[PDB]
Formats: C-alpha cells, sequence, structure tokens
RNA sequence: UACCUGGUUGAUCCUGCCAGUAGCAUAUGCUUGUCUCAAAGAUUAAGCCAUGCAUGUCUAAGUACGCACGGCCGGUACAGUGAAACUGCGAAUGGCUCAUUAAAUCAGUUAUGGUUCCUUUGGUCGCUCGUACUUGGAUAACUGUGGUAAUUCUAGAGCUAAUACAUGCCGACGGGCGCUGACCCCCUUCGCGGGGGGGAUGCGUGCAUUUAUCAGUGGUGACUCUAGAUAACCUCGGGCCGAUCGCACGCCCCCCGUGGCGGCGACGACCCAUUCGAACGUCUGCCCUAUCAACUUUCGAUGGUAGUCGCCGUGCCUACCAUGGUGACCACGGGUGACGGGGAAUCAGGGUUCGAUUCCGGAGAGGGAGCCUGAGAAACGGCUACCACAUCCAAGGAAGGCAGCAGGCGCGCAAAUU
RNA sequence: UAAAGUUGCUGCAGUUAAAAAGCUCGUAGUUGGAUCUCUCUCGGCCGAAGCGUUUACUUUGAAAAAAUUAGAGUGUUCAAAGCAGGCCCGAGCCGCCUGGAUACCGCAGCUAGGAAUAAUGGAAUAGGACCGCGGUUCUAUUUUGUUG
RNA sequence: CGCUACUACCGAUUGGAUGGUUUAGUGAGGCCCUCGGAUCGGCCCCGCCGGGGUCGGCCCACGGCCCUGGCGGAGCGCUGA
C-alpha cells in the first residue's frame, strides 16, 4: 500500500466482537484513540448488537449525533470510537452505566454497574518519566498522562482514577498475593491471585496466577492487571467471578438448569 | 533519481540478484552540499515528513568552543588546512564534518585577557593602546585585586597555543555537518590531537 | 603512536583529554581515563578491555554499540580480516517423509574486538545481535572459550 | 471397505507391462418437470478498445453587497434560504490482474537502545523581563471587451472579502537567578595583613536548534538514557509564544465610562505520550537441472578509518587502505505452462498432486525512466519525455491509456446484462 | 489421485527374467565394542547470586489471524447451510432466560521438570583440587565532632 | 538387393523472422548548482489638488514644522519580489 488503510473486512475483524458472516462484506474499523484496534470494542457494536437499541448503522448515528452516549463522562459522538478495558459507558436518558469487563470466555460482556461506581475506573501504569524541570509523568494503557504522581508509584501498578477531575486517589502495588485479571492470551478474562513472577532478562517476564478454586494458570507480564489488592476486587465483577469452567461441567450446569426451568 | 537501496547489490556469495520492485520516494539520494567559503548562503530542503533540512552552500563564520578554557565564541573562518576523507576538498576549500580549518583567535584573545588581566598574543615590542592598557592595568580595590592575583595563578598556556595566537590564527576542528543543520560549529585543536594534526600538515607539505 | 595509524586522529568520543591541570599534576603520569561499560545478561567485562589502550568504535565494551536480540555460538574458522572474523554454526534439519536428518551448515561474519586476543581457529566464541556494523556483519563477539586441547 | 480382473503357452508356474475399476476438475455430446444454494474471459493475448458510468464534499460555528428568492425598519453594517467562487479536507483507501520474482516474495520468531508518522486520545500552551478597541496589498465569483476549425484553452479592462497571502504589538512585568562590580559597613591586627557581609551601574536569561564542558531526579539486562549546571549559537528559502468563528448572556465600581469582568463550544498551532501504520534488520524454512564445478573482485566483490547522502543503521556512495568473501552440507549458472501462504483433491498407516481465484502479505497499470503536491505516491480514472500503437484537424495544432463495471474485436476446446 | 509393495522411509529388486563397477587403495559422507549408583555467603525455612561441562530426547507451559477441516449446542418443515434462539403473558406497557464452546496448528525460536539412550568434557613434564601461614606493588570507601 | 510411405538426424547456403545481451559514439526530459533579469512594487527628489494640529506676520487672506489621502515627471539613485 501507499498508505494507511481505512477498511476492515468482516471476516478479518477480531473474533471477540461475534459477528456473523453473511450480513456484508465489511466491518466497523475502530478509530484511532486510546486502545488497540484488536483489543477494543466499536461503539456501533456495543449500541446496535450487544444492546439491541439500533438495528441499522443509520440508528446508531441517529442514537449518537443526540448526545446520549458518554464514554469515560465526556461525549463521543464518533460510532467507531473505540472503547476498551475498564471504560465506563453512561446514558443519562435511559440512566444506565456500563463498564467493560472481560468475560471468563474472553468477550466483552454488558455489565451494568452502579451509578456511584461510575464515577471512577482502574488504570495500569505503562510508563513513568521525568519531564522539563524535573516534573514526573505517568503515563497509562488508556493514554492518559498525569504529572506529579506518587513517588512510590512504579510501573505495573494500578492507580484508581476519578473521571470527572482526571486525578489520582489510591493505587495498588504489584505484588504476590494481590489479585488480577488476565487481559491477552489463552487465559483472557481469568481471575486470580499473583503466586510467583519469574524475571528473565532481555526477554518476557511470566507470571503465575491461581484462581479461587484452586486452578493454576501462566501469562507474560504484559497480560496482567492488578484488580484489587489481596483477595478484594476494588471493581465490581461480572456474573461469572472469573473461574473458567470446563465443557463437561458447562453441560452439566446446562443440563441441571434445563431440568429445573418448567 | 539517485537511489541508495540495497538490492541492486552483489549477494554475500558474489551472484547479483534480480529486483522486485522499482525505485521508491523512500529510497531517494540528493546532490552533496559542497560547502565552500563566502558570504553566507543557506538553502532550505523540505525532507520526509514535512520536516526542513539547512542546505548550507556558504559559510564563512561559525561558534567555535575553546575546551580548556571553556570558552565558546563566534568567530569566522579563514581556510582549510587538512581533510583526513581526501585532500581534494582541501584544495577545493570544502568545510565538511572534522575537517581542519584556521580561525580567528581575536574574541579568545579579549576574553583572556579580560578574565585573568594578562597579555597573549602580544609582539615582544610592548607596543600598546590606551584601552588595551586600561584593559589590563585597570584600578582594582583590595578584594578584586586578590580574585585577579589569584586567578594569575593558574594564567598558563602552552607553547603551541601561544605561538598560535601570536600568529593571529588557531587550528579547529568541526564537528558539526554544514550540509545537514546548515552551520558550521566545531572546537579548538589542543594537546596531543593538536600535535597530531600539526606533523600530519607538516608531512602533507 | 602505535594506536595513531589512519589519516584521522583515534579519539574515545566520550573521554575529554585536554582538561588543564597544575604542573604538579602534569610530572605524575599521563594516564588517560577509560572508558567501559557493562554490557548486560551476566557477561563480564574482560580485563584487557578496562586496562588497554585499544580504539575500537564497535567494540561491545569500549565503543558505541548495543547488544540486544538473540544470543548465539560458533566455531572460529577464519581470522583473515580485520577485526571481524568467519565462524560456522552446525545444525541438523529434519525431512519428515524419511524421519531422519541431514547436516547443514551456516557461516557468520562477525565483529572482534581488540580486547579478544589469542584467539584461533577451531575454538567456540558466544555472539551477540546489534545494529548492522557493515553489509553482512550483524553481530559481535561477546565471549570466547577455548578448545578441548588446551594445556 | 487395508479389495482387484482380462491379455504371451499345446498346457503350467513366474517376471513384467498394456487394458480394465473408482474419485476429482476443464471442455464437449444427448436429455431435462419442481425448489434451495451457487462458480463464471485464469490457462491462448499483462493482446487492442467505440460508448456510458466508476470521487467527491457545508455546519450555529472560515469568506455572500448574485433580489436568484425572501420579513420588517426605512442611512439606522450584517433578518433568513442560498447558486457561483475563494479557502479546508479527501482523492496514497477501495476494485482488478498474476506479467515479473527462486533466501527474492512469503510464513513462524525476534529487534529498532538504529527511524518517520495525517488523524484520534491525553499532557503542555501568562514559565521568555524585551494601531492593539484589531495593521497591509491583492485576487476570484460578478459586470463588460475578445482570439482560435478544435479542449474541463484562456487574454485585457472595472469592483470587492478571509481561518487565502502577509506584517506586527500590549499584558503577565512586581521581580528572581547567573556573571561584572564602583563604593559602604562589621570582626581580628599597634599597623600591614587575615576575614564576613551589603551593594548602585552593565551583560545574559523560557521551550525547541547546533557545538563544547561539568556533576551525578527517575529508569533499563545493558546508554553516549531521561533530568540538572555552565559558555555560546540560533539559518531572511526565517521553529513556538492565537490580529480567527458560534451560542447564551449576565455580576461589579468613587460608574453611567476607552466601562470592567466573566460560561460553553468550533478552528489553529511548537513539543511529548498514545492510536493506525510504514520502513530497515535477526534465526529457520522452497520445485527441477552437473550435457552448469568453481564464482566474485577493471565498472564494490569481503573488511577497516574519515566523511557525503539519507528519516535513520549500513560499500548506500566517495577517498585512502588490507586481500578478502562463497562453494559436493551443491556455490555460480540455467529452467519453471513459479506470485508466496492460510488452504484443495485423493488417501489403511506412509504419501502423491494442486493452490491465477473473494482472507493475509507482494507486484503492476502498454514498456522503460524522471518528477510536482502532500503526513503518506517514484501515484498513472496526476504530470513530463523516449519506445510501440493510436483519435480529431480548416495541416497551423490539439488530445491518449478498461489487468475498475457493463460492453466490443481478436484469440482460442474454453467463460454472463452496454 | 488411489489401484502402484510397477519409485518401495514404512516397503521392491540385482545367479539364470532388467541389473554388482575388472581389481585394489583412499578424502568427504554414513556407521561405530564393553565399562562409572545443588552450593557457600549476604538479607526476610525462604529471598538474592552462581548453577548445570553442555546438548540431542521426552513431558509440561507461554505465545501463537480469521475463514476451511474435526467437533459441542440449536426441528433452517428434513438436508446442504446458518449462528441462531427459548418462555410465560393474567398481556412486560421497567418483559424475562440463554448461546455465539472446544480440539488441531508441522519445522525453527522462548519456558520448566526427567536423566535411560546417544554425543561431549576434566588431574600425566601435575605451572591438579582443599585448609592455612609470611614478602612486595597498585588504586577506592568509611572512622578519628567538621575542614586541610 | 529391387518396390511403397512416415518420423527423427546431418548439412551448399543464405532469406521472412523476432527476442535477449552488451563495446564504443550520441543522448530527450526532470532535478541540483552558478549565472540571468522581461516585468511588478516600496523608499528618497519636485509640482499642483485635498483633511488634522500647532509656529510666524496676524483678522476670516498666506508661509514654516510634522503627519495624512490621491495625481504627474526624473534620477542606469536605493531596496524587495
Ligand atoms: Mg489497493
Ligand atoms: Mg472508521
Ligand atoms: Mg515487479
Ligand atoms: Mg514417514
Ligand atoms: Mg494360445
Ligand atoms: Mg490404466
Ligand atoms: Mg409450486
Ligand atoms: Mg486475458
Ligand atoms: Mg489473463
Ligand atoms: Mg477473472
Ligand atoms: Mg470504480
Ligand atoms: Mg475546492
Ligand atoms: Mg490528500
Ligand atoms: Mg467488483
Ligand atoms: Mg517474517
Ligand atoms: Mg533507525
Ligand atoms: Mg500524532
Ligand atoms: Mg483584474
Ligand atoms: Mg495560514
Ligand atoms: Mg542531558
Ligand atoms: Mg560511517
Ligand atoms: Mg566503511
Ligand atoms: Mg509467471
Ligand atoms: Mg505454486
Ligand atoms: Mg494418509
Ligand atoms: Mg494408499
Ligand atoms: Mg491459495
Ligand atoms: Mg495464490
Ligand atoms: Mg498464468
Ligand atoms: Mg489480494
Ligand atoms: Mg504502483
Ligand atoms: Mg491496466
Ligand atoms: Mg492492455
Ligand atoms: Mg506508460
Ligand atoms: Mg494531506
Ligand atoms: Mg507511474
Ligand atoms: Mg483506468
Ligand atoms: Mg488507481
Ligand atoms: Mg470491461
Ligand atoms: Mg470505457
Ligand atoms: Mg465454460
Ligand atoms: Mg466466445
Ligand atoms: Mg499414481
Ligand atoms: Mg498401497
Ligand atoms: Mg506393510
Ligand atoms: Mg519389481
Ligand atoms: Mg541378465
Ligand atoms: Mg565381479
Ligand atoms: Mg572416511
Ligand atoms: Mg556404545
Ligand atoms: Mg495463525
Ligand atoms: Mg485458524
Ligand atoms: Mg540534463
Amino acid at each position: 500500500a501507499r498508505g494507511p488503510k481505512k477498511h476492515l473486512k468482516r471476516v478479518a475483524a477480531p473474533k471477540h466482537w461475534m459477528l456473523d458472516k453473511l450480513t456484508g462484506v465489511f466491518a466497523p474499523r475502530p478509530s484511532t484513540g486510546p486502545h488497540k484496534l484488536r483489543e477494543c470494542l466499536p461503539l456501533i457494536i456495543f449500541l446496535r448488537n450487544r444492546l439491541k437499541y439500533a438495528l441499522t448503522g443509520d440508528e446508531v448515528k441517529k442514537i449518537c449525533m443526540q448526545r446520549f452516549i458518554k464514554i469515560d463522562g465526556k461525549v463521543r459522538t464518533d460510532i467507531t470510537y473505540p472503547a476498551g478495558f475498564m471504560d465506563v459507558i453512561s446514558i443519562d436518558k435511559t440512566g444506565e452505566n456500563f463498564r467493560l469487563i472481560y468475560d471468563t470466555k474472553g468477550r466483552f460482556a454488558v455489565h451494568r454497574i452502579t451509578p456511584e461506581e461510575a464515577k471512577y475506573k482502574l488504570c495500569k501504569v505503562r510508563k513513568i518519566f521525568v519531564g522539563t524541570k524535573g516534573i514526573p509523568h505517568l503515563v497509562t494503557h488508556d493514554a492518559r498522562t498525569i504529572r506529579y504522581p506518587d513517588p512510590l508509584i512504579k510501573v505495573n501498578d494500578t492507580i484508581q482514577i476519578d473521571l470527572e477531575t482526571g486525578k489520582i486517589t489510591d493505587f495498588i502495588k504489584f505484588d504476590t498475593g494481590n489479585l488480577c485479571m488476565v487481559t491477552g492470551g489463552a487465559n483472557l478474562g481469568r481471575i486470580g491471585v499473583i503466586t510467583n513472577r519469574e524475571r528473565h532478562p532481555g526477554s518476557f517476564d511470566v507470571v503465575h496466577v491461581k484462581d479461587a478454586n484452586g486452578n493454576s494458570f501462566a501469562t507474560r507480564l504484559s497480560n496482567i492487571f492488578v484488580i484489587g489488592k489481596g483477595n478484594k476486587p476494588w471493581i465490581s465483577l461480572p456474573r461469572g467471578k472469573g473461574i473458567r469452567l470446563t465443557i463437561a461441567e458447562e453441560r452439566d450446569k446446562r443440563l441441571a438448569a434445563k431440568q429445573s426451568s418448567g | 533519481g539517485i537511489s541508495r537501496d540495497n538490492w541492486h547489490k552483489r549477494r554475500k556469495t558474489g551472484g547479483k540478484r534480480k529486483p522486485y520492485h522499482k525505485k521508491r520516494k523512500y529510497e531517494l539520494g540528493r546532490p552533496a552540499a559542497n560547502t565552500k567559503i563566502g558570504p553566507r548562503r543557506i538553502h532550505t530542503v523540505r525532507v520526509r515528513g514535512g520536516n526542513k533540512k539547512y542546505r548550507a552552500l556558504r559559510l564563512d563564520v561559525g561558534n567555535f568552543s575553546w575546551g580548556s578554557e571553556c570558552c565558546t565564541r563566534k568567530t569566522r573562518i579563514i581556510d582549510v588546512v587538512y581533510n583526513a576523507s581526501n585532500n581534494e576538498l582541501v584544495r577545493t576549500k570544502t568545510l565538511v564534518k572534522n575537517c581542519i580549518v584556521l580561525i580567528d583567535s581575536t574574541p579568545y584573545r579579549q576574553w583572556y585577557e579580560s578574565h585573568y588581566a594578562l597579555p597573549l598574543g602580544r609582539k615582544k615590542g610592548a607596543k600598546l593602546t590606551p584601552e588595551e592598557e586600561e584593559i589590563l592595568n585597570k584600578k582594582r580595590s583590595k578584594k578584586i585585586q586578590k580574585k585577579y592575583d589569584e586567578r594569575k595563578k593558574n594564567a598558563k598556556i602552552s607553547s603551541l597555543l601561544e605561538e598560535q595566537f601570536q600568529q593571529g590564527k588557531l587550528l579547529a576542528c568541526i564537528a558539526s555537518r554544514p550540509g545537514q543543520c546548515g552551520r558550521a560549529d566545531g572546537y579548538v585543536l589542543e594537546g596531543k590531537e593538536l600535535e597530531f594534526y600539526l606533523r600530519k600538515i607538516k608531512a602533507r607539505k | 603512536a602505535d594506536i595513531q595509524t589512519e589519516r584521522a586522529y583515534q579519539k574515545q568520543p566520550t573521554i575529554f583529554q585536554n582538561k588543564k591541570r597544575v604542573l604538579l599534576g602534569e610530572t605524575g603520569k599521563e594516564k588517560l581515563p577509560r572508558y567501559y561499560k557493562n554490557i548486560g545478561l551476566g557477561f563480564k567485562t574482560p580485563k584487557e578491555a578496562i586496562e588497554g589502550t585499544y580504539i575500537d568504535k564497535k567494540c561491545p565494551f569500549t565503543g558505541n554499540v548495543s547488544i540486544r536480540g538473540r544470543i548465539l555460538s560458533g566455531v572460529v574458522t577464519k581470522m583473515k580480516m580485520q577485526r571481524t572474523i568467519v565462524i560456522r554454526r552446525d545444525y541438523l534439519h529434519y525431512i519428515r517423509k524419511y524421519n531422519r536428518f541431514e547436516k547443514r551448515h551456516k557461516n557468520m561474519s562477525v565483529h572482534l574486538s581488540p580486547c579478544f586476543r589469542d584467539v584461533q581457529i577451531g575454538d567456540i566464541v558466544t555472539v551477540g545481535e546489534c545494529r548492522p556494523l557493515s553489509k553482512t556483519v550483524r553481530f559481535n563477539v561477546l565471549k570466547v572459550t577455548k578448545a578441548a586441547g588446551t594445556k
């Protein structure tokens, strides 16, 4: 190509959007923004495919141009805006609040939250650097840059940001025994407690996590997001607490639910 | 046009390779900026990304640094004496990085005489002008004279630099790239490097 | 003297050797402070690099290079270029149809720093990846271990 | 479904092929009632094309004195809709084809601590001590006069705008800090001398740019990293530090003024970070061929030093040097009815063959080459030449590129509606 | 493409049916006889650091585009397909429940256990290991309440 | 050896042919550098029309110092494109 690409084939779209094959040739290409193309959820997909508010792409635009949708407290009229992990979506017309959290299957879930909880979010510290005049700067996973952070905050930590002022309230350090969620890989969407960290100089580090039921797994250090201190999360969790079931016990649960239905 | 690609080259084994695409814009090259000595003439070049490169075609002044004294001053450029890469560059008086040039000594002499309050570059005949006399022989108080006399303890310069100051021209080396940034900056040669380049210049003659 | 063999003056760019001093400190010793660095990954700096006087901008310890990427090993086969040698890497390639292997080799031209001396043909060398230093050189010698016949 | 059968002899047992058998995919012949999906000018010609269409865009928010329409006051700048034109953005995506291409493309795996990056998102934007209650000259649309056989050709004259093109202040502005420092004090000294302060007058100062020196907030496995200090520089083909637009309009004064203050947005901009990338690198991996065994190095082949050029790393190029580099583990050369993979057919277990073709990379726009603009193109529904074709002409000139959708000729065994 | 065990790695033949070089030497290639049953220190039993003489092998783990194939669910009227769907209504006029799994992905490159098999390594002119004791030269930090 | 036909081989010789390389000699066009200067402005020197201040002899007239709007002519004067 001679420059940036502007389209996205429907079969080449991320598979956690759960698009069907026969609807069209194209998929909504996410706009540039805080989150990556392969790790976001476009506003149109959430607004018509998940919530069933709109039937076509035109109705999504008609909803958005009435300034009804807010993302992290700010009105977004773009229908392909990239919304990502730990983002807050507010609809004041219906008085609804949602937080984008992966379910145990690695897909963004429709997770309703209290309006009190919708005032803050958690962010992962990606970079720490000193700028001009010796002023510290902290860069999070969602492209936020914050000046004068707490001197004890380092990389791979978690900070709580108040969405109205955009300022740090408190933080969680990356230590063994804390609660974390996996944000990528084969264990995406799982929740557990950090057991130990393996350091490989010049390469990727590996972190071992164990869930509430006692199942153990491992990921890379870049795929770990610290949620809470100890066993207590600082956010509300979806229907599944982050425990991944096997296919046999999913079948057993489904059969038990069917038997008790009716 | 001028292409600086790698696929027109032979392989490591020695066999030649057939290209699979034509010349691309991002592989281009441009004619050299042969910077001479004369009244300033600089042309700007629009480069990749929309940025600018300053293509110096003629230069006559630049700021050079006396490292031992940490004295940086803006001085005119007089002549080109040595060039490690090629001697044709000396004959045509081309200003490139790492070439040895001759610069004027007056601002450095002024700073030295205003700092240590000692003669420098003066003939043994002791002819003087009243401005220089009041610069060197000014009436100072006890405290200021105490500082100047203490400074006179460290006032000592090698014979090579002293002879160059007597000649009125210093030897300097250019550290910037005139064809890329549009300015000719450098440092004054001194120490073992000065002896090395003096030996090279003498052997060239 | 022995170092100065080119038309241009050979200097370590990060060391200022023209600092003026008193006449008492000049008499003592004209010993330039050496510039060296730790390359990381557990490799130690040879004493010949710290105490040496050679000038090499492509040396991993006293030059302007960065070691990042793959760490490989080879056997020295040719030492005939200036500050660069040719090593041979041997391996086996698996052929699925016959369930067997075939012997294959590759040749690498790598940069050898002057800090490594007494390097002979047939000894093991550990090299690290860096930016392209020339048309065919992308690796720098990090460690030298002698052959089994060392006495 | 791990499978066989006929044929050499007067008859027999073998070797061994030929023929038989079943899929699959191209063509063709005969035949054809109902419904659901559904390939389709790849193979020969990346051969040649009539005609039509395929890329254009305005919000309250850059510029409206077109009555072209339109409501009230009637000097009481501009009510509103708004053609045209200037300005801004996009046109580098998409769609088509498979000619070239054999460590090349491409796949997995790593790196950029060796670069650039429109836009989105976040951070900075009184940090500089040196007409502003708003500065200047033009150009379209429009109105008039024209030329040529001919084009999305344009020439002269009269008017008028800006977020086009330029030029430029105030304010914060009280000072602070680095050097220079006449002079004035306070201790010790009999006194010189040894100390400790204050200081008028001068120069410099913020972020980016270039060079030199010094010390050692935060980070990496590792910086010649980030930040700090000092001396200077800072391109006239010139870095930033707002002379821009809309909507609601209000609080305050010794006041009716030069009246002071104030809320949401839109546009723009130097520099960081982010997003989308792109571009160079690392390791391993590809079909036949020796009736291809030595190849590369005059004209860079392998390495070293210094430069030039480039967005950066590098024989990318230049100068001066060393004689290197590759090869029966198949180099070099040649062929391919060779774009590479994800995949497809057949298959007991192994395997054999195919992959032009809707997804991901690459290349090309009749063949070469060179460029303008732009963040991004060596772009072809952009320009400039040569080579081959080819259209109109009043012979003076002017205009070309369907391997985009249909469609036409040719080619062929071989493929659809202008 | 199978049939073709008529290209044979699995898995073919070479006395007479096609076939072993006239004979020997020999480099590269291939192949190769037995044998050998975690650690001090520094910090809070674990933490850091050296591990392993190293590999090959095997078993784990991580990262690995979708589509296709294999495969779970689901009466497209069945099926090829698709990713959908189901339940009560006194009507929910705040409708409720639920899916969009999983497996495989060669070679090469990362990760952690195993120690049989197969390579490779040590002390022989002992300038070989382990525990100590004297002689000399060269530089850095701290303590003499600070400063030379 | 004598009849009847086909394919593949040599080989007097030169045609219709194209395709691919290169030695030398020319070489369109763009780009870069050094020149060049058709033309278009701005600043000075005069002159007459016009508006603000002030100064002078002063009484509704006319000059001085600055600005200010236009118009006409010079200077191979200066400068910018
Ligand atoms: Mg395209
Ligand atoms: Mg989009
Ligand atoms: Mg090509
Ligand atoms: Mg097999
Ligand atoms: Mg018979
Ligand atoms: Mg048959
Ligand atoms: Mg019917
Ligand atoms: Mg065709
Ligand atoms: Mg074709
Ligand atoms: Mg086709
Ligand atoms: Mg089209
Ligand atoms: Mg326009
Ligand atoms: Mg554009
Ligand atoms: Mg189409
Ligand atoms: Mg790759
Ligand atoms: Mg780079
Ligand atoms: Mg950006
Ligand atoms: Mg006009
Ligand atoms: Mg502008
Ligand atoms: Mg710094
Ligand atoms: Mg270089
Ligand atoms: Mg070189
Ligand atoms: Mg081909
Ligand atoms: Mg193929
Ligand atoms: Mg099989
Ligand atoms: Mg079979
Ligand atoms: Mg394919
Ligand atoms: Mg293909
Ligand atoms: Mg073909
Ligand atoms: Mg494609
Ligand atoms: Mg192209
Ligand atoms: Mg074409
Ligand atoms: Mg064609
Ligand atoms: Mg063409
Ligand atoms: Mg643009
Ligand atoms: Mg082109
Ligand atoms: Mg076309
Ligand atoms: Mg196109
Ligand atoms: Mg067509
Ligand atoms: Mg057409
Ligand atoms: Mg057909
Ligand atoms: Mg036909
Ligand atoms: Mg077969
Ligand atoms: Mg069989
Ligand atoms: Mg068998
Ligand atoms: Mg047989
Ligand atoms: Mg026989
Ligand atoms: Mg025999
Ligand atoms: Mg042998
Ligand atoms: Mg054995
Ligand atoms: Mg994949
Ligand atoms: Mg797949
Ligand atoms: Mg030319």
